[PDB]
């Protein structure tokens, strides 16, 4: 597998990259908050009647 | 032992749950490394003058 | 013998996903990205700064002027890699 | 809070669960400039107060670190802290003064 696209930064000592433009990215995060509430009656799962 | 096996088998669904819970371990550990480390999806090199 | 001891009985080390070498990878591209990019990089395209520049920017985030930064600079180099040289003698003097 | 400049959050039920839809700020489209530490003016050392020094190939200006708006270099928008021989890199401009123009006239 590959880890990703190959990248290289044009580094020097005296350059920079500025932004000229902006994306306003809207993301989603899903996040588990509860679960299901279970409640068990021990001696009618073991016994029954 | 095949005679263990069939009396293995009675006790119902006991291997189903510890192999299911051992491969949710299992492939959680890959996720936590994936979260860890595979943050960024270019990857990046130096120059060649360091 | 220990490892055969469990693989007889059932029990199997399952090799992980991502090898050392791909991991060291990305470490490697974390560290590149951090150092010609700054934080640039997680956050966005990666723009080229110059590492000086990096840290007067850095030396903004505390609270310290950027003058601080570039009138030390040889300095704060020599601290800098000092304290590298440090870290790996630590890390390698220290069992624990 | 998501991949990028976090600006705002908003919150959206789900069954056993919470949704977030992060808005961030990414930049893009980025330009090349060549930058220096310092603007050497006088003898004495010019410092951004809040931007970064580029240059466009002929002329030199101050700008905001995360969005290209140029601007002159003035005495307004930089800051001296002492001579030009300690700076690594610091190059030869001139810093405008506001006050100029105003007792010239
Ligand atoms: C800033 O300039 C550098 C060099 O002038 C650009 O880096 C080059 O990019 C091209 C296209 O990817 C590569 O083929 C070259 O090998 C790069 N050169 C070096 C020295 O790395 C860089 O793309 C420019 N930045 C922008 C935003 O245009
Ligand atoms: C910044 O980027 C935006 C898009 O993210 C540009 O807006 C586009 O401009 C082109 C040409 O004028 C139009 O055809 C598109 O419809 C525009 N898109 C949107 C979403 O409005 C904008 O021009 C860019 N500005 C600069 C200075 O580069
Ligand atoms: C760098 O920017 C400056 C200022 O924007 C440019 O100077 C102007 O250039 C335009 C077009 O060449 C002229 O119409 C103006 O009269 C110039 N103004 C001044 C004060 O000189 C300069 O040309 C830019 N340099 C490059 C290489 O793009
Ligand atoms: C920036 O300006 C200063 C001052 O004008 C320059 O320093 C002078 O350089 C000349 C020629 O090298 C010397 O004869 C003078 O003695 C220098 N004066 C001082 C006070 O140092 C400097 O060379 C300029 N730097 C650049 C890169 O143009
Ligand atoms: C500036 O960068 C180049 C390559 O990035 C390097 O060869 C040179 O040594 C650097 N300048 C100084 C003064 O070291």
């Amino acid at each position: 597998m590959s880890l990703g696209a190959e990248n290289s930064v044009a580094y020097s000592n005296n350059s920079i990259a500025i932004p000229t433009n902006f994306t306003i990215s809207v993301t989603t995060e899903i996040l588990p908050v509860s679960m299901t509430k279970t409640s068990v009656d021990c001696t009618m799962y073991i016994c029954g009647d | 032992s095949t005679e263990c096996s069939n009396l293995l088998l009675q006790y119902g669904s006991f291997c189903t749950q510890l192999k299911r819970a051992l491969t949710g371990i299992a492939v959680e550990q890959d996720k936590n490394t994936q979260e860890v480390f595979a943050q960024v999806k270019q990857i990046y090199k130096t120059p060649p003058i360091k | 013998d220990l490892i055969c001891a469990q693989k007889f009985n059932g029990l199997t080390v399952l090799p992980p996903l991502l090898t050392d070498e791909m991991i060291a990878q990305y470490t490697s591209a974390l560290l590149a990205g951090t150092i010609t990019s700054g934080w640039t990089f997680g956050a966005g395209p990666a723009l080229q700064i110059p590492f000086p520049m990096q840290m007067a920017y850095r030396f903004n985030g505390i609270g310290v002027t950027q003058n601080v930064l570039y009138e030390n600079q040889k300095l704060i180099a020599n601290q800098f890699n000092s304290a590298i040289g440090k870290i790996q003698d630590s890390l390698s003097s220290t069992p624990s | 809070c998501g991949k990028g400049y976090h600006l705002m959050s908003f919150p959206q039920s789900a069954p056993h669960g919470v949704v977030f839809l992060h808005v961030t700020y990414v930049p893009a489209q980025e330009k090349n400039f060549t930058t220096a530490p310092a603007i050497c003016h006088d003898g004495k050392a010019h410092f951004p107060r809040e931007g970064v020094f580029v240059s466009n190939g002929t002329h030199w200006f101050v700008t905001q670190r995360n969005f290209y708006e140029p601007q002159i270099i003035t005495t307004d928008n930089t800051f001296v802290s002492g001579n030009c021989d300690v700076v690594i890199g610091i190059v030869n401009n001139t810093v405008y003064d506001p006050l100029q123009p105003e007792l010239d006239s």
